[PDB]
């Protein structure tokens, strides 16, 4: 219809399921918006190159750690879903 | 001015918002076409369900606003403003708030006094006229607020009927009198 034709043309598209976009960063934590199919204490990758384990899971919203640097992330940037748990080698 | 403030947060707006219409009179035309501008974001279902809650800026959000307003040009002067500002403080997902307040700061104004009469079963249409009767003549409507009785099934209500509008109640269920007794066997 040309309601939701005029929406699309001025929108950037989003939804945000299965990558997040930051909302605010510091104290070496992050606040990303969405990511509404993570796992509780799975490891998150940023595109930005740093890697973080999800730990408070709240509605709408998840708060990511951070394991090193402050730097990188910045608000409005994709944080992608590795899938998998934090496990680390053993043999 | 506002007549009386109810609600709490995000009803600053709506009180906010009936004091500037009111100076023209016409608060009616401002929320009627507030449903149906409302309406066409929901019959946008993406964008309109997905744009509700924060997901982009505050900006890409005010021009989701100008196109709104483009494509609907009533809405009234008050209307096409508030929307400026909630777009500008960067907020969509208490929108369907606003609107439901205002409804019902409105309906003070039209003397409109909306009530559930909530029931066990859907009772018959003559339970009803005769209820729309009784409440009239009973002191809780002293009269000059039109009571409107909405119907509602609740099988949680078992057994009985609760009539509710404004602050009046009369609970005239079955169902409380179970939970009264069961409390009360000791012998």
């Amino acid at each position: 219809s040309i309601l939701e034709e005029r929406i699309k043309g001025v929108s950037d598209e989003a939804n945000l399921n299965e990558t997040g976009r930051v909302l605010a960063v510091g104290d070496g934590i992050a606040r990303v918006f969405g990511l509404n199919n993570i796992q509780a204490e799975e490891l998150v990758e940023f595109s930005s190159g740093v890697k973080g384990m999800a730990l408070n899971l709240e509605p709408g919203q998840v708060g990511i750690v951070l394991f090193g640097s402050d730097r990188l992330v910045k608000e409005g940037e994709l944080v992608k879903r590795t899938g998998n748990i934090v496990d680390v080698p053993v043999g | 001015p506002p007549p009386v403030r109810l609600f709490g947060v995000e009803g600053t707006y709506a009180t906010a918002l009936y004091q500037a219409a009111a100076k023209n009179s016409s608060i009616d035309a401002a929320f009627q076409s507030l449903q149906k501008v409302e309406s066409t974001v929901k019959k946008n279902p993406k964008l309109g369900h997905l744009l509700l809650n924060p997901a982009l800026s505050l900006k890409d959000r005010n021009s989701v606003i100008d196109a709104i307003v483009e494509t609907h040009k009533n809405l009234d002067g008050y209307v096409v403003n508030l929307l400026k500002v909630l777009s500008e403080n960067n907020r969509l997902g208490c929108f369907e708030k606003i609107a439901s307040d205002f409804g019902v700061l409105n309906d003070a104004h039209n003397g409109l006094l909306k009530g559930t009469v909530t029931s066990a079963e859907p009772l018959d249409p003559k339970s009803f006229k005769r209820i729309e009767k009784a409440l009239s003549a009973s002191k809780l409507v002293g009269q000059g607020k039109s009571l409107k009785l909405e119907n509602v099934v609740k099988p949680e209500i078992k057994g009985g009927l609760i009539v509710e509008l404004g602050d009046k109640t009369v609970d005239l269920s079955i169902s409380t009198k179970i939970q009264k007794l069961n409390k009360v066997l000791e012998d």
